[PDB]
C-alpha cells in the first residue's frame, strides 16, 4: 500500500467517523467530536466520487441539523477543514456554519 | 496507460565482447546436483566436474552476469568460457591460485 | 553470449535507447548513456555477481566503498544516465562502473568485503528534494516531507504561534538557539531563517551570529523599503540569503518600490506568482530581472478546476485576517487571480521561474513539492507540446528542466550547492529511489547521508519485509546516534567562528552556508530566461512580449486518485 | 474614534466589565481590570500593528521580550485582568502593555526582531497546573497530563510493579537515580518522592542525598507512630516534604494517634477524605490543623450519581486486595462512605481543602485534575450559590479559590513555588491558552518553560493547521536538547549540593526545593480554613461547628459528554 | 497455624508437588523444591508483609536488594523451583528467601527502604530469550522481540537494502560503527556480525577491530572453502564467533567439502535443517560433529499442514531470486523438503540440535522464537511421549532441554554467557514474568538490566492500570538514559580495546565477548547428541542409526488461535 | 487483551480495508492502496476461519476483477501477501496476479 502519514492520520479521521455514523443511527444527539468527525467524514468522501470543492462547500452544511446535535454544539463549530485527494489533486473544503 | 511502463527497443545485446573464449564438455560424476555461476571460476568448481581443468584456467562462464548454469547428478554438457579481465589475479574459490594467472 | 533487448532489461533495467513513462504521467525519459561494460554487470544474490573473488575483491576498508548502488539510471540535472553508484563515508564517491578489479574490467568503483549492497536494478534514483520554504508550524513535518523526497529544510518558526503560521521567521537569539537544538532530532537537512524586518542592522547581525542562514523579509512584519533595504545590506556583508515576501497592499509603495529598494542586489522573492503574498497584482513581474531568483509555492501548481474556489479560505486562516473586516477581505480577488495562477505554469515551462517549494501549512503541502512539480511539467507537456530544447522524441530536457527545481535550483539560491544539491562527487549521499509506477509520488527507498532514514516496511513479525499492511516507517539513519552523523545543521559563517554549535551542544554534522550573493538569474540551471513580462494592472493579464501567457485548468491529473487511500 | 464594546470584544478579546461563561459550567468570570491604553492594543497580521518602526522597535534583543502573548485574559489566584504577557529567558518578564515606545504611550513590554508573537486575544490564559500525587506507573501519563494542562508532576515510582502501583515511592538510590535520568525525556516538571517508611534516619538521608524531594509514608509500607516520626525528623533537618497516607486498619492506632506522632510538625495529608486510603473513618478531621496540608485526589470530585458503585472495585486492584479475603474486604465499607465523599465537595467550597491532585492509575484520572475542580465550583455554586467572599455579580472569587488548588497552593506545599506555580514575573513561562469554550478541558496550547510542548494541530500536509484531523501532536518544545532546556528536574538540597545533576550526567535544568517545613494552612492561598470538623464514628457524618455538612449527588455535569469522543 | 494445599496456591502460588500447565499446552511442569519457610513468605499489601519492622528492615541501601520479586516460580535450565529472586545493582544478587533478618528466619535477601517490590506469586519467571539470528532490517524488530520476551539480539544488517535482505551483515567499519551508534536507541542487548566472505584476513580484522562480535559467511557473498577457512583463522585468534549459511548450490563442493574446509575448528551453523539455506539437500548431517553448534530457524518449526504451501515463495523474495530464471526457481524443491523438514522437530526433541533463532524478515519471524519451541516441544511430547531422561510425572526435563535453547545455549555459542543467559547470580538482570496461561505467547511484564521496559498497560486516564485497551507499552527502562544504563552494547576484545565505545560516544553499558572458540557441541545444556545421522541424497530421508526418523505435521497448534487478533 | 504490535499493525489493514469495502459498494473503480487493502483483508478472514494456505492463495484472485479496479492499478500489483495466525500458527500467503 506504501501508506505515508497523511493517509495514515485520515484513517483516523474515518474511524472516528464510524463511532459518530452508528451513535446517530441509535438516534442520539451528537456531541462536539462526533458531529466534526461525522461531517469531516462525508466531504472526505465526496472528493473521492469526484465531487468538486464548490459542491462540497454547499453539501457539508446539510449533513447534521440543530435538531440533531447537543445544546452548544452548533456555535462551537463555526466551520469544518478537511482535504482529500480530488481527481484533480488535493484540494481544501472550508464548510462555514455547518450546522444550522 | 500503464504507470512506469518500458519501453524498451528491439534487438539484442552482445555480451563479453572482444574476449577469449573456449568450449569444454563438462559431466557431473556426482550424485547431487550442482550448480555453478556466471563469475566463478571454472577451474575450481565442485571436484566432482570431471573435465579439463587445465583449459578452463582463468576462465568463468561466458553467461549472462547473474546467471547461472545447473547440472543434475550424472549429467553431461558442453559449455562455453570467457576469459577473467582486469588484472587477472584469482584470490578465493577453492584455493588454487590465490594470485595472478 | 547474446541476450534480447526485453530479458535484459527485465534483468538489469533499461538501457541505451530503452524509454520510461514516469508514474502515470505522458513523460517519457530515454536512456542518454549506459556506463557499464555489457556482461560484466554486478547483481547481487545466490550465485550472482557480488560474491568473493568474483565481483568482490580483497581490498580494504579504505580502498573500496561503504555502499553500491547497482545498476541504478539516474535523472539529474546533468543527465538520464545509467551506471553503478558509490557511497564512502556519506559521500557520494564515483558514478561508474562497480566490481572487482582482479577480475572485470573498467571497475572505477571498487566492492570489498566493506561494501553493502543496494539493487537499484529497474529503479530510478535521484538527489533529495529541497524545500526553501518552510514554516515550522510542528515537527511532524520533517517525517511527511522526507517520505515524499525531500531531503532538506530552510525555512523558519518557533512552534504552532501566530507569528509562525503567518512567516517563516525564528525571531531572535534564544528562539534560533532553541530551534537548533530541536534541530538534531529531526531526520532532514536543517537551515533557519530570522525575521528581518528591522531598520537596525545590529538587531539582524545578531540573529546571523545566532546561527541563521538567511533571513526573511514579510510584510506582517513590515516590508517596507526601510526594512528591506536593511536586511539587503547585513546579507550583503554576512553571506546570507534574503527571502521575501513583499507589501501586498501598496502601503509604502507598488512592485517597482520595492525593486528599487532592492537595488539589484540578490534577494530570492517567495511566491513570485502572487497568490501566497506579494504587490498586488504585478508581484510576477520581478522574474524578468537578473538579481531576481524566483520561485513557487505548491498550491498553484497546476492550475485546476478546484484551485480557486478553495484559495478563498486558505487566504484569511493563514495570515490571520478577519472575513467580517471589509479591508482584510477586500484584497482577497487582488491577491488570488486567475490570469496569473494559470500563467506561473508556462512561466515554468519556459525557465522564468527557477525554483518550487511547498510554503507548509500557511497556502501550501509540505509533502507535494516534487509530486506539484511533475503534475505541472505532464499538463504542459500536454498543452504546449515539445519544448524548444529537446532533441529526439523523449520529454528528456523538460525533466531536467523541472527536477532542477526542487533539487540544485534551491540549493544554489541558498548556498549549500557545495553540500547538497544534486548528484555529484563529493557531495552528501541524499538519495531517494523510485520504482518507475510511483515516480515523484512514493520513494522506495530514501537515503540520508548513506544511510537509509525512512522505507516502505510490511509486516514485522513477517518472514519477509514485503508482506502487509506496508507503509513508511523510520530506519537507522533516523535513529539517535547515526542519525546525528548522517544530517547537517546549516550555520552562518558567523554563527561557525563564534563557536555557536560547542555552545549549543548541537550534535548533528555542521555545514556552512556561503556564496549567497553572487548567485544571480544566469546561475539558476536550465531555469534562467529573464521575460519581458508585463500585468495589466485591471485585467491581470500576464504578457510575454506582447503575447498573452495563459493555460487551461486541469480537471484531472496523474499523481492523484490512483495512489492516495483518502 | 469610537468603537462599540461588542465590536470591540470580537477584535482584541473583552474588557473591563464584560463577563465570559467557563466553557459549558454556570460560572462566570467579569474582567476586573485592563491594562492597554485603548486605541494602542498590539494586533499581529498583515497592515496590523506588530511591524517594524510601528509597534514593533529597533532595540537589541538584550532590550526586547523574546515572546509576547498580546491582549490575554489572565485568570490567576491574584487576578483575573486583561493585559500582555511578555517572556524572556523562559522565564515570565512582564505583565503589561506590549509595543514600540518610540510611538506608543505606556510600554511596558517592548517588541523588537527578537520578538515571536502569540495572540491570545479572546483566550483565557492560566498557569500549568501541578499535580502532587503521581503514580510513576508508565512515562505515558506525562503527554496525558500534559494534554489536560498540568505542567508539573510530583510523585514517585518506578514502572508498573506492586510497589508503585500501591503507592508513591521510588524506592533507593538506584531507583532513584534511574527516574531521575529517565525523567529528562519527559516533556513536564518532575520532582520525586522516595520510600519513607523506615525507622532508621540513615536510610531516608541517602534517598535524600540520592535525590528525592519528598518522601511518602504509606501504610502498604507500614504508617506506624515509629516510621512517621522518623520520616518527620528527617524532613527537619533536610528541608524535603512529607507526604502521609496513614493508617486505615487503625493497627497502631486510630487518627488521633497519627496526630500525635506528627507532633505538629508540617505535612501533607493525601485523599484527606478518605476513601483513597487513611484511618477510617476520621482522617478528615486533619484538616483543622495549622500544621497540615490537605488536599484531594479526584475520583470523588464531585460527588455524583455512579461515584460509590465504581469505588467498590476500584479499591481492590490498586493496593493487592483480595476480595475473597473477608479482611480484606470488610474494610471497603470504612474506606468508601457516601457521607465523607459529599462532605468533602463543601469542604473545599469554604477552603478548608486546599489542594487537588489526580492520584494517577492507583484511584484517580492524570488527565483529570484539573476537569474535576472546575466541575465541584461548577456544583457548589449550583448548590450553595455566591460565597461569602463574592463581590459584584460574578464568580471571580469562588474561580481564585479553585484554581489555586491545582497551581500555586500545591507549589508552596512541595517547596517549589519560588520556580512555577502562578503566573509571577521571574517564575518559568509554564503557561496555558484556553479558547473560552473548552476552559478546563481541551487546551489550545501548552506552554513550557517559554516553548510551545503541545498543541492541536491538524492535518500536516494541509494548506493550514487547522483542517481535520485535529489531534494533540508534540510540538519543538517536547523535543530533545530543547526540551532539557525548557524542563525542570528538582533536586533537594543535598542531591544538588552533593553533584548529582553532574554525576547522573542530567541534561535538564535543575533547581532545588526550600521552604517545605516552613509552610502552614494559613499560607494556603485563598484555602486556610480550619474548621472545628467532626466526624461521627458510627454514622460516618460529617459536622463543621455543630451543623451537618452534605451535598447532593449529580446526575450530569459539564466538561464530560459534550467534549468527550469515548 | 494450618492451611491446605489450594488456599495456599491461591495465596502465595504452587508449592512442592503442584503441576502447572504451560498455556493451552499438553506440557505440565510440576514444582521441584520450594525455597521459602512456611508461614514466613512475604507479600506485599495493605496490612501485608512487607512494612516497616516486619518484612522490611532497617538496613541501609548497601546492605539491601533494589528489587525483589516475591514467591515467583522459576524455570530454567536447572531447575523449576520455588523461590524469591534479589536484585541489586540490575544484576542477580540471589534466589532464596526474601526478607527482614531481625524477625525472620533464613533470610537470605534483605527487604530495606530501598527495595521496590514485584509480587510474582502465582506467576512464572524466566530469563530473557536470546536471537543470534538477527536480520536488522528495520529497528521496529526490537521492540517486536521484547515483548516476545527476547532481551538480547545478535545479527547484522544496515537497514532496508539488498545485503541485509538476505545476509545478517554488517559491511565494513563505517557501517559498524553507525549500527552500534544506532543500537544505544534499541531497549534490547545488541552484539554485530560482520561480512565473513573475504580470503584476505585483514579486512576480517578490521571489522572485528571495528566492533563486530561475530562474522556471517553466507552463500550470497560467497561461502567458498577459501572463505570459510579465513573466516575460520582470524575468528582463532580474535575471540569471535563466526556463523554459516553454507553453499546450497553445492558450487565449491558438497557438505562434506564445507566440513573439510572448517577442520574441525569452532562454528555455528545457522538454519543446519537447510530450508532456510545450506548444502541441499544434507547440511543436516553436520548436527553430528563435534565442533558444529547447530541452531533452527523458526519458520519450519514445527512440521504443520501449511508450512510447505507458505515456503515455496518465501525463499525468492528473501536472498532476490528470480522466478522466470529456471535455475533460480530450480533448487527451490532441493531447498525445503518434507522429509528434513519432519526430522528436525524429532532431533531438537533428541537434543541433536541446540538452538532456537528466527532469522527475522528473511524466512522467519522475530516474535515467534519462543512461541515456536514450545509449540515443538508441545507436538512430540503428543507424538513420542516422554523423554528417555524424564523422572516423575511431569515434563519437567524436556521443559529443561527446551528452554536451554534460546537462553544459555545461545549465550554460550556466541560469548555472551558471562553477562546473560540464565538467571544465575551476577548475570544481568533481564528477566521475563508469565502468567501460566500465557506462557510463551505474551509476557506479564518484561524486565530489562533490572527496570522494567516493557509491559501491557491499560487506560492511561484510568483510576487504575488494568482498564481496557490494555497493549504493550514502553516503559521507564526503555527511556533515555535509563535505557542506556540498562542495556549491553557487546563488542569485540579489540575494539574493546581499541576505545571504539569512547570514540563512537556509545552511551550505553559495554560488555566482551569470549569463550568463542572453546565452546563445543558438549558444552551445550541439555542438548549434546552427536547422532550418526545420514540423508539421502535421492528420497531425502533422513536416518539415526539406521533408524528413519520422521514425524507428522500437525492441523492445529496452541499458542495459536485463542491469543491472537490476528 | 494485551494487544502486541504486530495485532496492533493488523488493525491498520482491517481499517483500511473498511474503506475500500464501502467504496466498492458505491460502485467507484479501486484504486492502488483500496484494491490491496481489501484483499489483504480478505486472505486474513480466510485464515481466522481455517481456510488452508494453499485455498486462499486461489480464491485471493476471485476478490477484485479488472473492471473492478483503476486503469493500471492490476499491473502495479504482480501479486499481494498477508500473514494471519492460522490454527497451525502465522503463516505467508503469497497470490501472484490476484486482479485479473
Ligand atoms: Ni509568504
Ligand atoms: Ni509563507
Ligand atoms: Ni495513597
Ligand atoms: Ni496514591
Ligand atoms: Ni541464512
Ligand atoms: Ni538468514
Amino acid at each position: 500500500m506504501e501508506l505515508t502519514p497523511r493517509e495514515k492520520d485520515k484513517l483516523l479521521l474515518f474511524t472516528a467517523a464510524l463511532v459518530a455514523e452508528r451513535r446517530l443511527a441509535r438516534g442520539l444527539k451528537l456531541n462536539y467530536p462526533e458531529s466534526v468527525a461525522l461531517i469531516s467524514a462525508f466531504i472526505m468522501e465526496g472528493a473521492r466520487d469526484g465531487k468538486s470543492v464548490a459542491s462540497l462547500m454547499e453539501e457539508g452544511r446539510h449533513v447534521l441539523t440543530r435538531e440533531q446535535v447537543m445544546e452548544g454544539v452548533p456555535e462551537m463549530i463555526p466551520d469544518i477543514q478537511v482535504e482529500a485527494t480530488f481527481p484533480d489533486g488535493s484540494k481544501l473544503v472550508t464548510v462555514h456554519n455547518p450546522i444550522i | 496507460m500503464i504507470p512506469g511502463e518500458y519501453h524498451v527497443k528491439p534487438g539484442q545485446i552482445a555480451l563479453n565482447t572482444g574476449r577469449a573464449t573456449c568450449r569444454v564438455v563438462v559431466e557431473n560424476h556426482g550424485d547431487r546436483p550442482i550448480q555453478v555461476g556466471s563469475h566463478y571460476h571454472f577451474a575450481e568448481v565442485n571436484p566432482a566436474l570431471k573435465f579439463d581443468r587445465q583449459q578452463a584456467a582463468g576462465y568463468r562462464l561466458n553467461i549472462p552476469a547473474g546467471t547461472a548454469v545447473r547440472f543434475e547428478p550424472g549429467q553431461k554438457r558442453e559449455v562455453e568460457l570467457v576469459a577473467f579481465a582486469g588484472h587477472r589475479a584469482v584470490f578465493g574459490f577453492r584455493g588454487e591460485v590465490m594470485g595472478p594467472l | 553470449s547474446n541476450i534480447s533487448r526485453q530479458a535484459y532489461a527485465d534483468m538489469f533495467g533499461p538501457t541505451v535507447g530503452d524509454k520510461v513513462r514516469l508514474a502515470d504521467t505522458e513523460l517519457w525519459i530515454e536512456v542518454e548513456d549506459d556506463l557499464t561494460t555489457y556482461g560484466e554487470e554486478v547483481k547481487f544474490g545466490g550465485g550472482k555477481v557480488i560474491r568473493d573473488g568474483m565481483g568482490q575483491g580483497q581490498m580494504l576498508a579504505a580502498d573500496c566503498v561503504d555502499l553500491v548502488l547497482t545498476n541504478a539510471l539516474i535523472v539529474d540535472h546533468w543527465g538520464i544516465v545509467k551506471a553503478d553508484i558509490g557511497v564512502k563515508d556519506g559521500r557520494i564517491f564515483a558514478i561508474g562502473k562497480a566490481g572487482n578489479p582482479d577480475i572485470q574490467p573498467n571497475v572505477t568503483i571498487p566492492i570489498g568485503a566493506a561494501t553493502e549492497v543496494i539493487a537499484a536494478e529497474g529503479k530510478i534514483v535521484t538527489a533529495g528534494g529541497i524545500d526553501t520554504h518552510i514554516h515550522w508550524i510542528c515537527p511532524q513535518q520533517a517525517e511527511e516531507a522526507l517520505v515524499s523526497g525531500v531531503t532538506t529544510m530552510v525555512g523558519g518558526g518557533t512552534g504552532p504561534a501566530a507569528g509562525t503560521h503567518a512567516t517563516t521567521c525564528t525571531p531572535g537569539p534564544w528562539y534560533i538557539s532553541r530551534m537548533l537544538q530541536a534541530a538534531d532530532s529531526l531526520p532532514v537537512n536543517i537551515g533557519l531563517l530570522g525575521k528581518g524586518n528591522v531598520s537596525q542592522p545590529d538587531a539582524l547581525r545578531e540573529q546571523v551570529a545566532a546561527g541563521v542562514i538567511g533571513l526573511c523579509i514579510h510584510e506582517d512584519w513590515g516590508a517596507t523599503p526601510a526594512a528591506i533595504d536593511c536586511a539587503l545590506t547585513v546579507a550583503d556583508e554576512m553571506d546570507i540569503q534574503v527571502a521575501l515576501h513583499s507589501d501586498t497592499l501598496n502601503e509604502s509603495g507598488f512592485v517597482e518600490d520595492t525593486l528599487a529598494a532592492i537595488g539589484g542586489r540578490t534577494i530570492h522573492t517567495f511566491h513570485t506568482e502572487g497568490a501566497g503574498g506579494g504587490h498586488a497584482p504585478d508581484i510576477i513581474t520581478a522574474c524578468a530581472h537578473p538579481n531576481i531568483l524566483p520561485s513557487s509555492t505548491n498550491p498553484t501548481l497546476p492550475y485546476t478546476l478546484n484551485t480557486i474556489d478553495e484559495h478563498l479560505d486558505m487566504l484569511m486562516v493563514c495570515h490571520h485576517l478577519d472575513p467580517d473586516i471589509a479591508e482584510d477581505v477586500a484584497f482577497a480577488e487582488s491577491r488570488i487571480r486567475r490570469e496569473t495562477i494559470a500563467a506561473e505554469d508556462v512561466l515554468h515551462d519556459l525557465g522564468a521561474f527557477s525554483l518550487t517549494s511547498s510554503d507548509s501549512q500557511a497556502m501550501g503541502r509540505v509533502g507535494e513539492v516534487i509530486l506539484r512539480t511533475w503534475q505541472v511539467a505532464h499538463r504542459m507537456k500536454v498543452q504546449r507540446g515539445a519544448l524548444a530544447e529537446e532533441t529526439g522524441d523523449n520529454d528528456n530536457f523538460r525533466v531536467k528542466r523541472y527536477i532542477a527545481k526542487y533539487t540544485i535550483n534551491p540549493a544554489l539560491t541558498h548556498g549549500i550547492a557545495h553540500e547538497v544539491g544534486s548528484i555529484e562527487v563529493g557531495k552528501l549521499a541524499d538519495l531517494v529511489v523510485w520504482s518507475p509506477a510511483f515516480f515523484g509520488v512514493k520513494p522506495a527507498t530514501v537515503i540520508k547521508g548513506g544511510m537509509i532514514a525512512i522505507a516502505p516496511m510490511g509486516d514485522i513479525n513477517a518472514s519477509i519485509p514485503t508482506p502487509q499492511p506496508v507503509h513508511y516507517r523510520p530506519m537507522f539513519g533516523a535513529l539517535g546516534s547515526a542519525r546525528h552523523h548522517c544530517r547537517l545543521t546549516f550555520l552562518s559563517q558567523a554563527a561557525a567562528a563564534n563557536g555557536v554549535a560547542e555552545r549549543l551542544n548541537l550534535r548533528s554534522a555542521i555545514a556552512v552556508v556561503k556564496g549567497c550573493r553572487t548567485v544571480q538569474k544566469a546561475d539558476m540551471v536550465h531555469n534562467s530566461l529573464q521575460p519581458n513580462i508585463t500585468v495589466d494592472a485591471q485585467t491581470y493579464e500576464v504578457r510575454v512580449d506582447g503575447e498573452l501567457i495563459t493555460s487551461e485548468p486541469a480537471d484531472v491529473l496523474p499523481m492523484a486518485q490512483r495512489y492516495f487511500l483518502f
